[PDB]
């Protein structure tokens, strides 16, 4: 009676639903006390004015991350849910725009033109809702173009030593994409989609001061999440960079998404797990870890003609600390991704640069978006450079070498220095048949290995001044006919030592 | 120590209450008391159910205790110094579980056996009256042990009748028959 | 403000405390538990409900008795920074330990800080050479840069760099810091004598210089906070 009164004064006299109360708060990983009515996943806006998204929902204590300091948050404090999952705001504006993982611009070029908005969560499109791959995409790189072909639409994970300018084996792509970029190929272009994770704001800006420097940034869209920007924001990072994506693969607008490095949003999903105190998998990621990126994975496809033809092409991009590929993080990406670009680092220092692992370099199902001409130049570099391997072996024993091998060995030399690439050159597919046409027809043989840099460069001003026909067959046609053969032949007999 | 263990886990409250005021021999007032704060609980719903929820601050907390203790004073005294412990212990949840495991360690140590018949049907009160004359004249009950038994209604038991009390049971059923009809009849 | 607490526990220097009012210091504020050798300084990490902190402690605590009395000083620790904080080798709350007396504090600053934003970012690519024929051919720094060395410290790792304070500061102009998170007392003595030797810092007149310096004996969680204090100045 009065005492229920009593007790009435000091009650919460809220019955929590839609709302609920902090009740301790350490560590920026908030639990709160209340929240009855409360969807999963959604955003909350704690009164301190962070907003956190809710990964844990326990009857006792529902566990909101919080996306900012928990500075200004205090216990007891009240949140009031957004009441929404998480958002983006997606669509064309985005184009030419540095946006942090929110989706608010960082760029200060201010507010987006980004029509549309779009949920993190987003499901994958089934085995009914997609088209075979068949779409080349070039990268300008001879040995990924030839050895690793990659399509629009599959998943071709990047691995190898961190800091081996990995981004810059990915930025020599989008330099590549220049070419569809000036091109007047738009529903055959590639839209360059780069997401930084766990990078400091001054590494990002020096590629977006190189970008700007390569002119090319009219179809970049960056998504950033640098280290100092929090652990969940960067967990939803991904995601959100994959929605961004999907409403241009929606609109049949063809794209690729470099998630780099999707190793630092492994460490970012631990530290969450650790803190919602939910069991660790084995080298404490989390025992769902796999989950998360199968799932994000999985976003990119190649779609039927009747779901437009639209395709988003991905490269996660996996640190590998100490090359290590038996750590779980790497196991399980190696299994999702269906190709791995496998680096070397000692093949770095061999001037290989980029320096592709060729020997663990693969492409799962393989080829089927390699150029036509393409693939009938790199035809025996596979076999020329196995046999090559074998043969390695014999000449590092450093004996007297059986003949056979010596025109392998004499031959393998070239292919090496034919792999040797320069970093920040791109190049053209039409001219890079040319020196494949060379190499396995076995005119580099005769040059001497310290030339062959001087031969291709001068070889394709040959070719340029005088078989520019040729050239422009190549590119218009992209499959070699026999009078193209034979003029190639007679250009590089032409040309052979000059 | 005294009569009856319980391994309660916040039960361990239950047990140390119950020992405590067995050495200070005010257990039958206690056990009364008890009864009449845990009606007051029950004639407290609003706030006494629906505030039993951890929330409760310490001040808070206590200040729930002195509204209770507002609403009677008959109250064991040490049964006043565990309200103080639950409060300060924060237990709340486990206030009404407390209080049941006294309840039944108390009427224990006064000596009550519990029972209930468990069957596909709700039996006859003959029936209850039969079976508990039948109890009493089988050496189950030895005396200094009263009896409770409840003929309870479960469709869960499909075949014969269940007896339970003092963890001594005869459970009749089909299915165990059933059991032994299909393994053989299918091998 | 008087906002008491008690010591509830000490579990290591990761005191926890139950501020009894229920006013209760936010995350990132500072406390001052008053001991007849000084103060504790003490900076709220977690709330862990009723009114109960724990709290990271950037002393060494030792003597305390269960359940002591807190007052709430609030905020991030100030440190003060200043041209006469140039010349000072600091403590990491602040407190000049090379006895050239009190800082006369100018600006006294929050050790937490936010890194500036993206567009913020001026980048650069300034040549900054040693002298050092290894670092110029292999790995040539850049002013302004983050250098980086790892392996083994103080196995002429220390040395190693005490040749690129003698390069590079004796042929840079602006300020330079010099924070060594466990450094080796005698080392030490050493540096900051020769640097008053080569009149980088000069006791009388100015210092190009200023010091701080967190020594391995110092608790973990001093250590902690040594790095933030250096770079707020």
């Amino acid at each position: 009676s009065i005492l229920e009164e009593r007790i009435k004064g000091v009650s919460d006299e809220a019955n929590l639903n839609e709302t609920g109360r902090v009740l301790a708060v350490g560590d920026g990983i908030a639990r709160v006390f209340g929240l009855n009515n409360i969807q999963a996943e959604e955003l909350v806006e704690f009164s301190s004015g962070v907003k956190g998204m809710a990964l844990n929902l326990e009857p006792g204590q529902v566990g909101i991350v919080l996306f900012g300091s928990d500075r200004l948050v205090k216990e007891g404090e009240l949140v009031k849910r957004t009441g929404n999952i998480v958002d983006v705001p997606v669509g064309p504006g985005l184009l030419g725009r540095v946006v942090d993982a929110l989706g608010n611009p960082i760029d200060g070029k201010g507010p987006i033109d980004a029509a549309g908005r779009s949920r993190a969560q987003v499901k994958a499109p089934g085995i009914l809702p997609r088209r075979s791959v068949h779409e080349p995409v070039q990268t300008g790189l001879k040995a990924v173009d030839a050895l690793v072909p990659i399509g629009r639409g599959q998943r071709e994970l990047i691995i190898g030593d961190r800091q081996t300018g990995k981004t810059a084996v990915a930025l020599d792509t989008i330099l590549n994409q220049k070419r569809w970029n000036n091109g007047s190929d738009e529903s055959k272009k590639l839209y360059c989609v780069y997401v930084a994770v766990g990078q400091k704001r001054s590494t990002v800006a020096q590629l977006v001061q190189t970008l700007e420097q390569h002119d090319a940034m009219k179809y970049s869209i960056i998504v950033a999440a640098t280290a100092s920007e929090a652990a969940p924001l960067q967990y939803l990072a991904p995601f959100t960079a994959a929605s961004i994506g999907e409403w241009f693969r929606d609109n049949g607008k063809h794209a690729l998404i470099v998630y780099d490095d999707l190793s630092k949003q492994a460490v970012a999903y631990r530290q969450l797990s650790l803190l919602l105190r939910r069991p660790p998998g084995r080298e404490a990621y989390p025992g769902d870890v796999f989950y998360l990126h199968s799932r994000l994975l999985e976003r990119a496809a190649k779609l039927s003609e009747k779901e437009g033809s639209g395709s988003l092409t991905a490269l996660p991009v996996i640190e590998t600390q100490g090359g290590d590929v038996s750590a779980y993080i790497p196991t399980n990406v190696i299994s999702i991704t269906d190709g791995q670009i496998f680096l070397e680092a000692e093949l770095f220092y061999k001037g290989i640069r980029p320096a592709i692992n060729v020997g663990l370099s693969v492409s799962r199902v393989g080829s089927a978006a390699q150029v036509k001409a393409l693939k009938q130049v790199a035809g025996s570099l596979k076999l020329f450079l196995a046999q090559y391997r074998e043969v390695a072996a014999f000449a590092q024993f450093g004996s007297d070498l059986d003949a056979s091998t010596k025109q392998t060995l004499v031959r393998g030399e070239r292919l090496t220095q034919l792999l040797k690439q320069n970093q920040y050159s791109p190049l053209a597919t039409e001219e890079q048949v040319p020196l494949i046409y060379a190499g396995v027809n076995g005119h580099l043989d005769g040059i001497e290995l310290s030339r062959i840099g001087e031969f291709e460069s001068s070889f394709l001003s040959y070719l340029k001044s005088n078989h520019n026909e040729l050239l422009t067959e190549i590119r218009e046609k992209g499959e070699l006919s026999k009078e193209l053969l034979a003029s190639l032949k007679s250009a590089t007999e032409s040309f052979v030592a000059t | 120590p005294p009569p009856v263990r319980l391994f309660g886990v916040e039960g361990t409250y239950a047990t140390a209450l119950y020992q405590a005021a067995a050495k200070n021999s005010s257990i039958d007032a206690a056990f009364q008391s008890l009864q009449k704060v845990e009606s007051t609980v029950k004639k407290n719903p609003k706030l006494g159910h629906l505030l039993l929820n951890p929330a409760l601050s310490l001040k808070d907390r206590n200040s729930v205790i002195d509204a209770i203790v507002e609403t009677h004073k008959n109250l064991d005294g040490y049964v006043v110094n565990l309200l103080k412990v639950l409060s300060e212990n924060n237990r709340l949840g486990c206030f009404e579980k407390i209080a049941s495991d006294f309840g039944v360690l108390n009427d224990a140590h006064n000596g009550l056996l519990k029972g209930t018949v468990t069957s596909a049907e709700p039996l006859d009160p003959k029936s209850f009256k039969r079976i508990e004359k039948a109890l009493s004249a089988s050496k189950l009950v030895g005396q200094g042990k009263s009896l409770k038994l409840e003929n309870v209604v479960k469709p869960e038991i499909k075949g014969g009748l269940i007896v339970e009390l003092g963890d001594k049971t005869v459970d009749l059923s089909i299915s165990t028959k059933i059991q032994k009809l299909n393994k053989v009849l299918e091998d | 403000t008087p906002i008491t607490g008690k010591v509830t526990a000490v579990i290591g220097a990761i005191v926890d405390v139950h501020f009894e009012q229920s006013e209760l210091p936010a995350i990132l504020n500072a406390l001052e538990i008053k001991t007849p050798q000084g103060k504790l300084v003490l900076e709220v990490a977690q709330h862990l409900g009723e009114n109960t902190v724990r709290t990271i402690a950037m002393d060494g605590t030792e003597g305390l008795v269960r359940g002591e009395k807190v007052l709430d000083t609030g905020g991030p620790i100030s440190v003060p920074v200043g041209r006469e904080t140039l010349g000072r080798i600091i403590n990491v709350i602040g407190e000049p330990i090379d006895e050239r007396g009190p800082i006369k504090s100018k600006l006294r600053k929050p050790i937490h800080a936010d890194p500036p934003s993206f567009a913020e970012q001026s980048t650069s690519a300034e040549i900054l050479e040693t002298g050092i024929k290894v670092v110029d051919l292999l790995a040539p720094y850049a002013r302004g840069g983050k250098i980086g060395l790892f392996g083994g410290a103080g196995v002429g790792k220390t040395v190693f760099i005490q040749e690129l304070i003698n390069n590079i500061a004796k042929a840079h102009g602006g300020f330079s810091v010099f924070t060594g998170v466990g450094e080796r007392t005698r080392e030490g003595n050493d540096l900051y004598r020769e640097m008053k030797e080569t009149g980088v810092i000069n006791l009388e007149g100015e210092s190009k210089v200023a010091l701080v310096f967190g020594q391995m004996n110092e608790p973990p969680g001093a250590r902690a906070r040594v790095a933030l204090t250096g770079l707020t100045i």
